[PDB]
């Protein structure tokens, strides 16, 4: 019923880029973090299939945690219509960037698993990406089951 | 309003289902309706 983009500019500049694939005929659109923080605040009902877009700023404390962008779009009757999306910004090194892509490659090339099913392995193991002998013993189980 | 998209070209879905939404969207606008189910539940003790 939407989808919702988020494209960076530097340190904290960031561009949200949303859509919305129906049309409600809504007073206001409210853009907000996590119900705390109000990012886009437009006038009007947006267009259904028109790409909007939108400077947000996200400091540190943002980052850090996996965050969540609400889109609500309020009726002139008191109702609304909430869609979100849950997003998770990391940051690499482009020395530290071309290591860990060099370890997804030579794992999904011998194990022929999805990267986003390799990225569920490590995941459920610790909270950093990274492979290491405990991430390998659940690759073959995995592959075993 | 329809979006020149690779999924509306590619993504085969039924024709019937096509045009219930065409007609749920019609009924909903004119009886100015909250959803589809308040057009159900309309359509559920509507006589004539």
């Amino acid at each position: 019923q939407m989808d919702v983009e988020l494209f960076p500019f530097g340190g904290e500049n960031y561009r949200l880029d949303y859509k919305f694939k129906n049309f409600y005929n809504a007073s206001y659109l409210s853009i907000k973090l996590n119900d705390k923080r109000e990012l886009v605040r437009t006038e009007g009902a947006p267009q259904v299939n028109i790409e909007y877009s939108a400077n947000i700023t996200l400091n540190t404390a943002d980052i850090s945690q996996p965050f969540e962008i609400g889109l609500t779009r309020v009726l002139p009757s008191g109702s609304w219509a909430y869609a979100a999306a849950k997003f998770t910004v990391e940051e690499y090194n482009q020395y530290s960037f071309l290591l860990k892509l060099n370890k997804a490659i030579r794992l999904s090339r011998a194990t022929e698993l999805s990267p986003t099913i390799l990225e569920g392995i490590v995941r459920s193991v610790n909270l950093q990406l990274d492979i290491n002998t405990d991430v390998l013993g659940k690759v073959f189980l995995t592959k075993y089951y | 309003s329809m979006a020149l998209s690779q999924q509306n070209m590619d993504i085969e879905l039924s024709t019937l289902s096509l045009s219930n939404e065409l007609l749920l969207e019609s009924i909903k606008t004119e009886s100015k309706l909250e959803n589809y189910t308040k057009v159900m539940e309309m359509l559920s003790t509507f006589r004539p």
